[PDB]
Formats: C-alpha cells, structure tokens, sequence
C-alpha cells in the first residue's frame, strides 16, 4: 500500500552557539582596560 | 504499613502468590543465608490476557507496595523519535541512574522499578519485515543488550504487560530476561463475590445501601462476566439511583430535601442488568428471541424424544471424563423446523459460554474469510470451563449446488480437521449441527466425524394436525370438525413453518370463504412421502 | 515552519549582535593602541 | 441560562435523557454524597446512525452547554504525519493540560472535552495481517495507553462520530472507556412535527408566514424524511417565494411548498417516481381475465405482509414464457403497495461488473431496505444475476449463495 | 444582473435562470429581510455533461459576478501524493485564508 515513512539526517552546525558563548564576556573586559590608560593619558 | 486487603484486588489469590515466591522471596530474607546460596535475583515479569481483567490495576498495585524510588513509567510508543539515532539514546536514558548507583554503592543498593505498557508496539519479532521497518531492529537489540551484556547489573525489575503474547521476541522472554510469565483469566464464583465485596465495602459503610439486597444472588445470576464489567453495573445502579432526585432537568437544574434519604434498591440493578450491560464471552437474550420465533409446541411424541437425546448428551459431556469432545448432527427433511430444537437444547443446557455461528453474517465473504471466522469462535470457547457451539446450515456454509457439483474445500477440510481437536486439558465442550441432506454429507467422508445422529420428523397423521391446529387455535369447533370430516380419514405430509404460512395466507380471504382455501392449499401442497 | 522561520530570524538578528560586538572590540583596541602611543 | 428548549434539538428526547443520566448525573449532586460513594465518572460518549440524522448537532450543543472550557475538535485525519514518531506527539499533545491540572488542583479541577470527528479513519482493528502499516497498531496503542493507563485522569470526557460501527476496535469500547453507545435515527410524525415547528419559528414571529399553511399536513405528507431533507424543503420553499418579488408585503404560500416538495427535494429513504415511468412505458392493457387475477393476487399478497404478526417476510416469484410483459406488472404491484419505501433491483447499472461488486451491491440495496417500518424490494431478471449461459452450464455461484442466504433473513424487530 | 448573452454564454437559457432562482435568490435580496427571515446560503452546486461544453467559464462568470475573490482552480488528479499524510494536507490548505479571515473580521 501507499504508505512509507522517512528519517532526516541533519546538517546543522554553523556560526557560534548563542551569547552563551564567551563572545560578550569577553567584550566586557576590554572597555575596563580603556578607561584605565584613558586615566593614566590624561 | 503494607496490608494485602488493602490492595483491593480480588480473584487473584493464586497468581500474586507465585509472584510473591517468584520475584520477592530473595529480597526479604537475611543477607547473611542468602549470600551462602550465591544465588543472582529475578528481573522481569510479564502479564497477559484478555482485554478488562487487572493487570495495569496489579502493576500500579506492586509499584505502590515497594519502599523504593519512584517508578518509571513508558505509555506505548512514547520513545521513538525521527532522527537517526535519537530513538535508541531514549532507551539508554532509563538504565543511567541505577548504572551509576550500582557502580557507587555496591551490593547495598537500593531496587529501580520499570514498566513498559503495551510492550508490543516495540519488541516485535525481529527480521520480519526484510530487516524490519528501519527503526524496530535497533531498539530491540538495545533492549536485549541492555537488559543483559556484559557488565552486570543487579538491582533493576521490569515489568511487561500485553493483550497478545505471541508477537513478542522469542530471545526476550528466555529464562535470564522476562522469567516470570503470567496469565490473567475470567474469575469463577468466588472471583465474583469478592469483587463485588471490595466495590461495595464503601457503600455499605454510610447506610447508602438497602437491605433487600443480596450480594450472593448477583454474584450467582452474573456467568462469566470480566472484572471491570461489575464496576460498570455498580456505577450505572448508582447512577440511575442517584437520577430521582433531579426533577426539572429540562427547564432547570433542582436538587430536593429528600437528598439525605438516598437509598439504593434492587431494583435498580435489575434495570441495569437488563438495559445497560451487556458481557463479552457470555450470553444475551436476543439471539435467542430471533432464532426462537414463535416458541416451541408439543404437537406429539417425536419432539419430547428429541429433546431426552438433547438431554442426555448434555448430562454425559458434563459428567465423563475419558471423552472431554462430543457432537452430535441432527437431521430431517426440509420446512421441519430443526435450528429451532438446537436452540431450545443449547439453551436448556444451561452451560456459561453458549454461541451460534450461522452464515446469515458471511454474505459475501471468501473461502479465506468464512474458514478465519470460524476458527475465532472456535477459540473463543477454549477459555471457558465449559461450552457449547451450535453450527447451522452445513449446506449453505460449503457453498454447495448439485450442479457439477461445486463448493468449496477449503472450509470443508476445516470442519473435518476441527471436530477432531481436544480443548487444553480440563475442559469439556459440546458441537452440534443441523443439516438437511445427509446423503450428500455421507459421500464427502463426513458422517464418520459426527459422534451420534438424531432425525426430526414431520406431520404424518390427522390427529397430529388437528392437535397442532388446536394448539394454535386459529380456527374454531365448527370449521375445525368440517376439518376434522375432511382430512381425519386420510394421510398427511407437512412441516410445521410451511403449516403457519399456509394458515396465515388462508386466512385473508372473506369471513365464510377460509376453510374451503385452507382446504384446497393443503391438497395442492402435495405429499410425495 | 514558522516556528523554524521565527527562531531562525532571531539567530540572525542574534548574528548581527555577534558582529556588532566583535566590531566594538575592535575599535576599542584600536583607540587603545592611539592612547597608548600618543602618552609617550 | 441554560434550558432545554433553547437547544434547538427535536426528536431526540429518549437519547437526551439517557446520556443525561449515564453522564452528567454524578457531576451535579452536591460532593460531600458523592465522596462517601467513591464512585468515578464515565469517559466517553459514542453515536451512530445514517447520514443527515442530527449527530453533529448533538454533540456541538453538549460542547456548548456546559461551563467548561473550549473543547478541542480534531477534524477527521489530521493527525497523521510522514516521520517516524510524528503521528503519536500530535496524540499526545491532546492530553496534556489535563495532566497539568489534575496534578496542580487535584479533585477540585474544571473540565475538559476532545471531539474526534470520523473516528473510523484513525482506529481500525489491530488484527494482524501480517503486520499491519504502523499507522493502526501505533496510533491506536498510543491513544488505548492515553486513555486509561497508570496515572489516573478524572477531568476529562471523549465524543466520537461515524458511519461504519461495526470497523472500530474493541478493546476500546469496553466500561472505563467509550462505553455509552447510541444510535440516532430517522425520526416519527411527532420528531417531523417538533422539527418543523423548530425551523419556522422565526418567519411566524414577525408575520411572513400566510394562515393558510397547516404543518400538521406537512407532517404527514413527508414519510422516511430524514432530519437533513426538511430544512432543504423550507430552504426551498423561502427562496421560491422570494424570488416571485424581482422582475415589503412578503409572505409565504402554501404553493410555494408544494413546488418545492414536488420538484427540489428528493428524499434518499424515499419513493422515487422517474423509475416507474421508465419501466411502464406504455401502460397496461386490459385484454382479458388473467391480467386482473395477476393484479388480485398480488394485491392479497401485499395486504397479507401489512397486516401479519407471524409472517414478517414474504416473497412471490412471477414467471413465464419471454415476451410476456413480467417487469411491468412487477412495477405496477409495487407501484399500487403504497409503502413508504419503494426500490428496483436491475441488472442494467452493473455493466461489467465481477462477482463481489454484485455481491456488495445486492447487500447495499438490502442494508438500506432493512432501516424503514415498511418496504418492497424488486429483483428482476434474476438468470441475468446470476450470468447463465446454457453451453457449460456456467454461472456465478457467489452471487447465488447471496441471494439464497438473503431470500430468509428477518428484519430487526417489529420491521 | 443576469443578461447571461452579455455575459458570454450562450445557450444556456433554463440550466443559468434555474441557477439562479435557487441558489443565488439570498445573496441579493436586501439584508434586514434575510436576516429578518433567518435562512442560510446554500454551500455549492454539482455540474455535469459532455466535456467542451462551456462548464469552467460558467463557473468563472458565477465567481465574477458576485464580486467574490480570486477563485483557487484545483485539479483533481494533481493532489494525490504517495506520502501518508500528504493528500490529506493538500486538501486541507485550500480553506485556511476563509477561516482566517471569518476568525478575523467577524460576520
Ligand atoms: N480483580 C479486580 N478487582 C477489582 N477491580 C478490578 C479487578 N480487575 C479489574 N478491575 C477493575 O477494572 C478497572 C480497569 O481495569 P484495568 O486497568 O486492570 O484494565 P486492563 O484489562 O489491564 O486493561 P487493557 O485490557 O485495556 O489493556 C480497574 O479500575 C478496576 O476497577
Ligand atoms: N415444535 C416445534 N419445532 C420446531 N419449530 C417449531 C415448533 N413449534 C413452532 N415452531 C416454529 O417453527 C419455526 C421453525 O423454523 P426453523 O427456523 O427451525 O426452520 P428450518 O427447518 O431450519 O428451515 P430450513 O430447512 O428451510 O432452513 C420457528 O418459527 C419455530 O418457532
Ligand atoms: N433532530 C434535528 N432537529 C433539528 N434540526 C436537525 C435535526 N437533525 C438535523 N437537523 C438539521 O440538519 C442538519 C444536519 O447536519 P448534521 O451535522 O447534524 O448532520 P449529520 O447527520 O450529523 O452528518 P454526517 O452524516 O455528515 O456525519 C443540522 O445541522 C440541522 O440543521
Ligand atoms: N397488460 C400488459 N402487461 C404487460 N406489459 C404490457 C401490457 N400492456 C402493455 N404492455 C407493455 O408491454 C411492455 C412490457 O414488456 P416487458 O419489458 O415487461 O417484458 P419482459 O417480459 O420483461 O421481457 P423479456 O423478458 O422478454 O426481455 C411495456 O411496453 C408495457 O408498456
Ligand atoms: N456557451 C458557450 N458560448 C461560447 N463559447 C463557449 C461556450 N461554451 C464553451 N465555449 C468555448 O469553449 C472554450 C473552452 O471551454 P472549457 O471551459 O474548456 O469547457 P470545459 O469545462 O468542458 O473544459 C472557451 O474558451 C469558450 O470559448
């Protein structure tokens, strides 16, 4: 009879998971470090 | 706290108690003896049996006696999945934990309960489908490697229950996987009873119950009813106690004072038997009102003789012992009016399981499908300790017609295979047929089969007529002495349902015209005796 | 699908935010190599 | 502010009252009574019967009726999906917000209703046949173990609808399960009285309707009318009298029903008229005595089948040399019965057929014929049935022990 | 309007008036009568004969007629697929924007 199933096989992977990732963390810090030697310029 | 009357189940005295000594007789008695033994522990149960008879009750009810973790739980099909790959990880998610607190604590461990419902939606025989459909080879060998490999557990206990135990893989029910196999059957006598106790209990601890009724007539009255059908008939008597007291149901919803003074009375267990339930491998009433038309009157001395074979047969097939299979074909010419005698026997008998399998419900149906429907209502009555199977029309279930002649022999071999087979040991059963040509049967090899053979005869003689005219008593003292006049000094060939039908047709001709009609239909019948 | 659509446009939207981040960073190290030079 | 009168439900009072009582009786009695009985509540509700009888109608007012919240509707088919483990989630996502409520509330819960519509398209029997395509067994077993399994539900109720009781299986339609079977159907001269008076209500409110028009007559001029063909016949009859106003005074006549009944509505458990002016085509001559002895008899026999209690079946075989004119004194007996339900069996509309579509056919036409207190069945050229042909002898035997069987089966009882 | 010669159609006289006595009369007549009355609109017609006989322009003309929306022809031996669950969606898609649209904007 016409009737028959199927299974998917996936090819997902890409672009860094979600700000899970250390991205943004790492972002942080580096504002910090202006400020300081911005001070220390003036 | 563990008490077994609190578990509410009834009727299954026997099979909890092997279940008792089988799988948890090795947990309760000291470690100290039980390590001397050296003896591993069992870790599997399966139930099975017809549908509405407690299994899923007796596995929630095991689950709730251990003081353990909280059991797992699968309903159905509830792990397949449709990434490749992601519907076997399910399976290997239920056996982590109690890998891991084995690992930890050793032999002190603590008992993790499974249990799959309808295990027979996932565990089905391998290689039966050219490697099965893809993702039913994979689980089942996940199973079986789980359950069993190489490392060792020993603190798990899986439960299966299923409606049908042959599907199942054969290499998951050996003695190391699934070693307790449990059947789950119809009560007896004192099944019912206690069941009907144990629904009753809370009833009959307010006062809400009457006092004419008797627990022990219902319990006798109800044959062969399954364990969730007395729950049923209790509700509905509740239920239809319970409607009184709501008077405006169709303008608007009112509840009286009298609310306090509810009472249950036998009446309303009778209407409920009589109306709302109605049982699975028993019996009904309405099958015989159809084939019983016009009930059954003595217009002789044949039909008591008939009826004393029926009886006899009846007594032996329930006393003896060496022959648990008898049959018996009864016989006569046309328009006699034989189904209607096995009836009345087969009823008269009075045994729990009682079924007529007649082809009025096979029109149309092939060789293959007339032979299939037989042998489910000839299995149907191996599970009772006692039956009786009426079969009707032996001709017209061949399909025969004297020209060529041409049927069927498919069906045939059937029937002459299946008069033959004894029922499991300890049961009894009893066959009858009804047939009108026995020479044609005799040529097919057939009457050696059949055990015992009785004859129906027709009207032969005057008196005999006006003994059943009177019996009917549609005409009255002087048109039956014209009768009487005319026919008491002759001989008579008819049956008795051509009789009625020559009556009712002479009877719609005008008041003073009837008897010369009846007269005149009776001498163009024919005799040819 | 457009449950699929919806989380997929938020994982773009969630892109740009990577490549705005990532951008800031590297304005801000180049402005801190300017400081850093311009003291001495 | 419910009330029954408002349903807008006619000649189904026994069937109301009896779900009423098996349903809804326990779910109104004060609880403090119902706790110290411990009785649970019934699951499901079932309904059956020919099309066009008032199922829908039943169940859409149930839904609605109560002060639960909006019931769920899956329309036929639409659960089925082409991955692996698709169709028993779409199964299993039915349920959950009863399960989420009973265990937060427990027995203080509201309710909740599933409508499945055309149930015989998802749960056919589970038998074998040598390994069924999963669509059955998983789909089934998903929603058996839903149903009823090891966690209680007590918040909820099932309605099911079909057309074919007989394909569903029967593990589930045992007590704890769709255990509340009924079965609608065509209604008497008080269900046709009740349902006119229903469907012209309005039209009588505001004066559109004309005095001359006497629904009791229209009450006995529809005979095997079902529920469904009453409507189209008022439908018909408004809009034939609107449509006499294009080229504020509109009313209704008693002409415009006539044409309506005589011309736009044809009942399907009916007589029909176009059968017999195509078979009597040129009338029936009086050239002699045996024509009117035909007639007499057959007129006994049908008085003999009306007024009879011991001989609920009758038959009657009418033969002769050919060219003799047989089918259209079969058609002007039938035709001077005057029975409600009036039907020719020929074997002109099976042009090369096989055996078993003869077969179902035959058993077709008897099914319909067995559902009226009254009817006649006409089978015609029976040598044609059964495909005769002298060299040989050849035929069809299939289609002989259908007939045979068929030629001493009773009616249900009373019919 | 009717004019079913300026339309384009012609030969059909009695099978277009027919038409639309019966089925059409409660889409014209003015409102508060109808709502007044309480009757329903019929839900479809069948067609049938000889192929090359002038059925789909009718039926285009009728959707043209009554300022109706964009029609969806269909074909019925295109919406069988060999899936389980495929034919079914397919018919299944063509009444999404009716109940959308009733869902949204009322009566
Ligand atoms: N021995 C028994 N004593 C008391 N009640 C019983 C017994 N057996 C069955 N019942 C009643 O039957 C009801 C449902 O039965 P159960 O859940 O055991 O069905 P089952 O036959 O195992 O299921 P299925 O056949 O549908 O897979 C229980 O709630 C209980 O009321
Ligand atoms: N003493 C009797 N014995 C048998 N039938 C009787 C008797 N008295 C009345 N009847 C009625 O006679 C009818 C018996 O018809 P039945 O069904 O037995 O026919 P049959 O012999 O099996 O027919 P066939 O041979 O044509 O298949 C039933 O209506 C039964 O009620
Ligand atoms: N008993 C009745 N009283 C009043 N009106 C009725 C009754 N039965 C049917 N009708 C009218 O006829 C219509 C028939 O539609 P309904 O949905 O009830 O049909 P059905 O027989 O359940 O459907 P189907 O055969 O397609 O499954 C109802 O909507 C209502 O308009
Ligand atoms: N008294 C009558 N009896 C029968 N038919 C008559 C009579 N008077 C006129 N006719 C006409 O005779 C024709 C009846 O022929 P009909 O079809 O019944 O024959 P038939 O016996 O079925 O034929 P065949 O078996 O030879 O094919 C119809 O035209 C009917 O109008
Ligand atoms: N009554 C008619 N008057 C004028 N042209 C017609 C008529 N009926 C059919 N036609 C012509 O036939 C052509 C195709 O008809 P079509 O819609 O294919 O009919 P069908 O539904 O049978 O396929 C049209 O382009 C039209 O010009």
């Amino acid at each position: 009879n016409p009737a028959i199933f199927a299974s998917g096989i996936i090819m997902d992977s890409s672009i860094s998971k979600q700000a899970l990732s250390e991205i943004e963390t790492r972002h942080s810090e580096i504002i910090k470090l202006e400020n300081s030697i911005r001070e220390l310029h003036d | 706290d563990w008490n077994f009357e609190k578990m509410g189940i009834g009727g299954l005295d026997k099979e909890f108690s092997d279940i008792f000594r089988r799988a948890f007789a090795s947990r309760v008695f000291p470690p100290e003896i039980v390590e001397q033994m050296g003896c591993k522990h069992v870790k599997g149960i399966l139930l099975y049996g017809p549908p509405g008879c407690g299994k899923t009750l007796l596995a929630r009810q095991i689950g709730k006696m251990l003081n353990a973790r909280e059991p797992k739980v699968v309903n159905g099909p509830e792990i397949l999945n449709k990434y490749v790959g992601e519907s076997e990880a399910n399976i290997r998610k239920l056996f982590a934990d109690a890998e891991e607190e084995q690992r930890r604590l050793g032999a002190n461990s603590g008992l993790h309960i499974i249990i799959f419902d309808e295990i027979d939606a996932i565990c089905k025989q391998r290689g039966s489908m050219a490697g099965s459909t893809g993702v039913h080879d994979t689980v089942v060998n996940q199973l079986l490697s789980k359950i069993d490999g190489v490392e060792q557990l020993n603190n798990i206990l899986v439960i299966g229950m299923t409606n049908r135990p042959d599907l199942i893989d054969e290499a998951l029910l050996r003695p190391g996987r699934l070693e307790v196999k449990m059947e789950i059957g119809l009560p007896d006598e004192k099944g019912r009873l206690q069941i009907l106790h144990i629904h009753t209990a809370r009833m009959r601890g307010h006062q809400l119950l009457s006092a004419d009724v008797d627990i022990k007539e219902l319990a006798v009255e109800t044959k062969n009813f399954s364990g969730a059908e007395l729950e049923g008939l209790v509700r509905a008597a509740q239920s239809t106690a319970m409607n009184r007291h709501i008077k405006a149901s169709t303008k608007v919803e009112v509840d009286m004072e009298k609310a306090e003074s509810l009472q249950v009375t036998r009446g309303d267990f009778l209407a409920s038997l009589e109306n709302d339930i109605k049982p699975a491998f028993g019996t009904n009433q309405e099958d015989y009102a159809s084939y019983i038309m016009n009930g059954i009157i003595k217009w002789g001395d044949p039909v008591t003789r008939v009826l004393d074979d029926g009886e006899l047969l009846v007594q032996q097939t329930k006393n003896s012992d060496r022959t648990p299979l008898v049959s018996v074909l009864l016989e006569g010419p046309p328009h006699s009016g034989k189904t209607a005698l096995a009836a009345k026997i087969a009823e008269e008998s009075n045994f729990p399981f009682i079924k007529i399998c007649s082809p009025d419900k096979m029109i149309g149906f092939s060789e293959t499908a007339k032979c299939q429907a037989m042998k489910k209502i000839f299995d149907d009555a191996y599970k009772s300790q006692l039956s009786c199977v009426v079969v009707d029309d032996i001709e017209r279930l061949l399909d025969y017609v004297p020209i060529g002649p041409r049927f069927s022999n498919l069906v045939l071999q059937a029937l002459l295979v299946l008069l033959k087979k004894a029922p499991p040991q300890g049961r009894k059963l009893l066959i009858i047929g009804t047939t009108s040509r026995k020479d044609v049967l005799q040529e097919m090899e057939m009457l050696n089969a059949f055990s015992t053979t009785i004859h129906v005869p027709n009207i032969a003689t005057g008196e005999q007529l006006l003994e059943a005219l009177e019996l009917l008593g549609n005409f009255k003292d002087k048109e039956r002495t014209t009768i009487a006049q005319q026919v008491k000094g002759k001989k008579v060939w008819i049956g008795i349902k051509k009789l009625l039908m020559l009556i009712e047709m002479s009877l719609q001709m005008d008041p003073e015209y009837r008897v010369r009609k009846f007269l005149a239909l009776l001498r163009e019948e024919g005799a040819s005796p | 699908m457009a449950e699929d659509a919806d989380m997929r446009n938020e994982l773009e939207e969630m892109q740009r935010r990577a490549d705005q981040l990532a951008d800031e960073s590297l304005e801000s190290t180049r402005r801190m190599l300017q400081l850093v030079e311009e003291s001495k």
